[PDB]
């Protein structure tokens, strides 16, 4: 059991350099075969490792970013620092650091060399925008009597930066058939998503819905009322 | 640069025989040289190398048999080998090692011309000239094949031609192959329809270079 | 002083071959001074580090003399300089000009000027760099597996010798006729507790 | 540069028998340059197989795998719905070291007809300036579903967006949502917003419109 | 003590269409092996060094891949002088340990060309010295695969047939077969009929091309 963190500003301007900090324990970096690799994941792609550094510290880059790239170790602190320059709004993804270790056996014959598990990785968003407040509008029932006594409405949150956003009804009270859909970018470098609750249209006139929005980068931690509305 | 080859040619079994190879552009007393086998019909060979320093490496069929040297008097190739056996006949090839522009080893970028060397006790004479007429028919489709079939000759290179080169159209000259009695033969066929065999005249030239030998010879349709 | 016991605790030694003196010897002569050479080859190779002989190392890199003394350890350490993407940093002369005397180095690090046409800098055609670097790669197989050598050489000149195995010494018996031996003083006697 | 494949994109098997997926290689290379990883959705990677032909540590005997040159495949017998995740195929041969392409493996379902509702903008976003009309499509399988929008029967595009929930784990289900976000004055020249869902499910398009003005 | 199979053997492939060989050796050569290109009567050429990489003056067409036990050489655009052998070489065991594959010729391909086959008896001149020598021709046949039998009496005959075939033409892409016995006198007048038998796959069934002494 070996543990591995990642730290940095989730929050970095564009074409602009970040350093990104990996402390592991239950290892250490003087030990043959042990390496420390650096690895990107864009939200909904393929993985993608990019660095490796080796206990003689000996540096492996990828070949498609090898020019801003560097990564280097500390057996003392057991640290590593991975400094990556001029970031894109496309460069949000997340980021892991992990072990690499290999197998032999009486001859050396190499059994293969694999991954250890990775640790908690860091969610790194790139954007030159400000900070927004989330704002809360509400979506409600269309005015029916029963319809097969099955309806929905919820909480859409719009203009908020950056991901993620929490969401709660009725003081948790109310997660039955609820759906949070996955943040959504706009056009404007800025982002959607909406909280939606399938109550039946008997329970409309009978229960109120509260939603309560928690957005601790901007602070804001919204109550909303939804309710249902006639043509 | 440029590995020729000069010294080739046929010797009786148990001879001894020098293979020079002159060098153009390159060091042969700084460079890895490699003397290499190639069969008549069949696959390549690699036989010996030296490397820059003079050290030298032999292939272990010929292992204490063939002598590889390097000459900086005329930046050449030298190869001496003796014993001569019947496995001896081929093309042998100086070639250039660890050559190309991008730097990769164990590759023979530059490869001579190659020389003859075949090692036969036949005792080189003239050939042997036989007509093979088409067979006796009407037109068969107004096709008919005549030709010339060479025996007992020995050595190449042969030369058969029709009407002095002048009747190649339809022409397959099959190559020479090897008897066991040391001589060789081939055959030449040539295709006209059975309308032009009573009407045209024939003619087959011969010539066999090493022994001076010449022989025409007429091919005309026989019947039965 | 030169405990060679430690030698036979390390690695299985893939090659573990003394020359002319036996491993059993060497712990009792005393040489005068003992030059440790150590490098990384390929297992192929490791034949070729010996008295006398041909090759690639054995000509252009490392030349043992013909009359050696001493002896080879050559262990495989695939654990080592196996590197997956390939270890590009152990590097061998494949190109020269002459054969090395014994026991001497060659660090030049110029383009090897083999043809007609000079290099002077331009590394274009028949301009070569003699460094190729092994692959080592974790996949290789035995002959192309990085294997360490140390060459142990032994000097016994008319100098002072001062490297040499350990003595034993056993324990110490009183009051009874014995055979002693006090760092070379041989003799025969009855030891007591004395007070010069 | 060595590309790997795998192959189906998204496999859909329910838990219980057998799952097989494949992994192939554009350029040859050994065996044991080739891992087999595990991710959950928001979940760090875990190892799965190392060497593609030797089980990590702690995998259960229901995980294997065998493969040759350019062409391996994995398989996971007992799976349940927990063990269901993202798998890939990653190479040691040479740097860059990449990954699979990741197959998502799902539960197989009876194929449903989601519900779908509608939701207009609220007043206080039509007060905003920018309005945005969201539609939902609940309760279906599998994911895949067209969605249109159109305002007075007018092909509308380039000013939609769709978002996707995961796959539930109750009822194995899932959720869409078509949001189309427009101007005031686009907003305004207009009577009636509609969207059409089509499914396997729905046996005929289904539209449905609402009108700004009169609800 | 390095053995590689190659293949195909032989490539028959039209003009611009994208070929591909396999080299397979005993033990693992990794990056050491290279292709080289030989015509036919012509010193080789090399083409893929490093089992990876194009050589300097080389058309981008081909591509060296490959490793382990197993390497592959493609070419994208065979233009039509492309039509060669290509050989694979190890360079592991160099030294001493230095061994070539086997090879495969490139043929231009065409439509199936049906052989003429003809029966050519020894000449009387041939006969006074001896020496018979019987003729059984097929031309303009493909592929190069075909089977001929020496009937004699109704009995085939076998180990003592010279047979050669002559390089594919230029104009027709076909072959040329010839099988010839050679018998002594007294064997040439113990027998009357002799035939040669014909199989080839531009023909449905084999064909029979007789001649009798005593006719002819
Ligand atoms: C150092 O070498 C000795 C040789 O006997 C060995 O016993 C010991 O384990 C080695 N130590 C390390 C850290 O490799």
């Amino acid at each position: 059991q070996i543990t591995l963190k990642e730290s940095g500003p989730t929050l970095v301007k564009p074409t602009q350099t970040l350093t990104l900090t990996c402390t592991f324990s239950g290892f250490s970096l003087s030990t043959s075969g042990v390496g420390v690799a650096w690895i990107r994941q864009p939200p909904g792609k393929a993985l993608e490792w990019l660095a490796l550094i080796y206990w003689d510290n000996d540096k492996r880059s990828s070949p498609s970013l090898n020019n801003r790239l560097t990564i280097t170790k500390d057996t003392s602190k057991n640290q590593v620092v991975l400094t990556m320059t001029n970031m894109d709004p496309e460069d949000t993804a997340t980021y892991y650091c992990a072990h690499f270790f290999s197998h032999y056996d009486s001859s050396n014959y190499y059994y293969g060399s694999w991954f250890d598990p990775w640790g908690q990785g860091t969610l790194v968003t790139v954007s030159s925008a400000s900070t927004k407040g989330p704002s809360v509008f509400p979506l409600a029932p269309s005015s029916k009597s029963t319809s097969g006594g099955t309806a929905a409405l919820g909480c859409l949150v719009k203009d908020y930066f950056p991901e993620p956003v929490t969401v709660s009804w009725n003081s948790g009270a109310l997660t039955s058939g609820v759906h949070t859909f996955p943040a959504v970018l706009q056009s404007s470098g800025l982002y959607s998503l909406s909280s939606v609750v399938t109550v039946p249209s008997s329970s409309l006139g009978t229960q109120t819905y509260i939603c309560n929005v928690n957005h601790k980068p901007s602070n804001t931690k919204v109550d909303k009322r939804v309710e249902p509305k006639s043509c | 640069v440029q590995l020729v080859e000069s010294g080739g040619g046929l010797v009786q079994p148990g001879g001894s025989l020098r293979l020079s190879c002159a060098a153009s552009e390159i060091t042969v007393s700084s460079n890895y040289m490699n003397w290499v086998r190639q069969a008549p019909g069949k696959g390549l060979e690699w036989v010996s190398v030296v490397y820059p320093g003079g050290s030298t490496f032999y292939t272990d069929s010929v292992k204490g048999r063939f002598t590889i040297s390097r000459d900086n008097s005329k930046n050449t190739l030298y190869l001496q080998m003796n014993s001569l056996r019947a496995e001896d006949t081929a093309v042998y090839y100086c070639a250039r090692e660890s050559g190309g522009f991008p730097l990769a080893e164990g590759a023979f970028d530059i490869w001579g011309q190659g020389t003859m060397v075949t090692v036969s006790s036949a005792s080189t004479k003239g050939p042997s000239v036989f007509p093979l007429a088409p067979s006796s028919k009407s037109t068969s489709g107004g096709t008919a094949a005549l030709g010339c079939l060479v025996k007992d000759y020995f050595p190449e290179p042969v030369t058969v031609s029709w009407n002095s080169g002048a009747l190649t159209s339809g022409v397959h000259t099959f190559p020479a192959v090897l008897q066991s009695s040391g001589l060789y033969s081939l055959s030449s066929v040539v295709t006209v329809p059975s309308s032009s065999l009573g009407t045209q005249t024939y003619i087959c030239n011969v010539n066999h270079k090493p022994s001076n030998t010449k022989v025409d010879k007429r091919v005309e349709p026989k019947s039965c | 002083v030169a405990d060679y016991s430690v030698l036979y605790n390390f690695a299985p030694f893939f090659a573990f071959k003394c020359y002319g003196v036996s491993p059993t010897k060497l712990n009792d002569l005393c040489f005068t001074n003992v030059y440790a050479d150590s490098f990384v080859i390929r297992g192929n190779e490791v034949s070729q580090i010996a008295p006398g002989q041909t090759g690639n190392i054995a000509d252009y890199n490392y030349k043992l003399p013909d009359d050696f003394t001493g002896c080879v350890i050559a262990w495989n350490s695939n654990k080592l300089d196996s590197k997956v993407g390939g270890n590009y940093n152990y590097l061998y002369r494949l190109f020269r000009k002459s054969n090395l005397k014994p026991f001497e180095r060659d660090i030049s690090t110029e383009i090897y000027q083999a043809g007609n046409k000079p290099c002077n800098g331009v590394a274009g055609f028949n301009c070569y760099f003699p460094l190729r670097s092994y692959g080592f790669r974790p996949t290789y197989g035995v002959g192309h597996q990085p294997y360490r050598v140390v060459v142990l050489s032994f000097e016994l000149l008319h100098a002072p010798a001062t490297v040499c195995g350990p003595k034993k010494s056993t324990n110490l018996v009183k009051n009874k006729c014995v055979n002693f031996n006090f760092n070379g003083l041989t003799g025969t006697g009855v030891l007591t507790e004395s007070n010069k | 540069e060595i590309v790997l494949t795998q192959s189906p994109g998204t496999l859909s098997l329910s838990p219980g028998e057998r799952a097989t997926l494949s992994c192939r290689a554009s350029q040859s290379f050994d065996s044991r340059y080739l891992g087999w990883y595990q991710q959950k959705s928001g979940q760090a990677p875990r190892l799965l197989i190392y060497g593609a032909s030797s089980r990590a540590t702690g995998i259960p005997d229901r995980f294997s795998g065998s493969g040759s040159g350019t062409d391996f495949t994995l398989t996971i017998s007992r799976l349940e719905p927990e063990d269901f995740a993202v798998y890939y195929c990653q190479q040691f041969g040479d740097s860059p070291f990449t990954f699979g392409q990741g197959t998502k493996l799902e539960i197989k379902r009876t194929v449903a007809a989601p519900s779908v509702f509608i939701f207009p903008p609220s007043d206080e976003q039509l007060k905003s300036g920018t309005a945005s009309v969201v539609c939902l499509l609940n309760n279906f399988y599998p994911r895949e579903a067209k969605v249109q929008w159109k305002v007075d029967n007018a092909l509308q595009s380039g000013n939609s967006q769709e978002s996707v929930t995961e796959q539930d784990s109750k009822d194995s289900t899932y959720s869409l949502s078509s949001t189309l976000t427009l101007s005031k004055a686009d907003y305004e020249k207009h009577k009636v917003y509609a969207c059409e869902v089509t499914h396997q499910g729905l046996s005929s398009p289904v539209t449905k419109s609402f009108n700004r003005g009169e609800c």
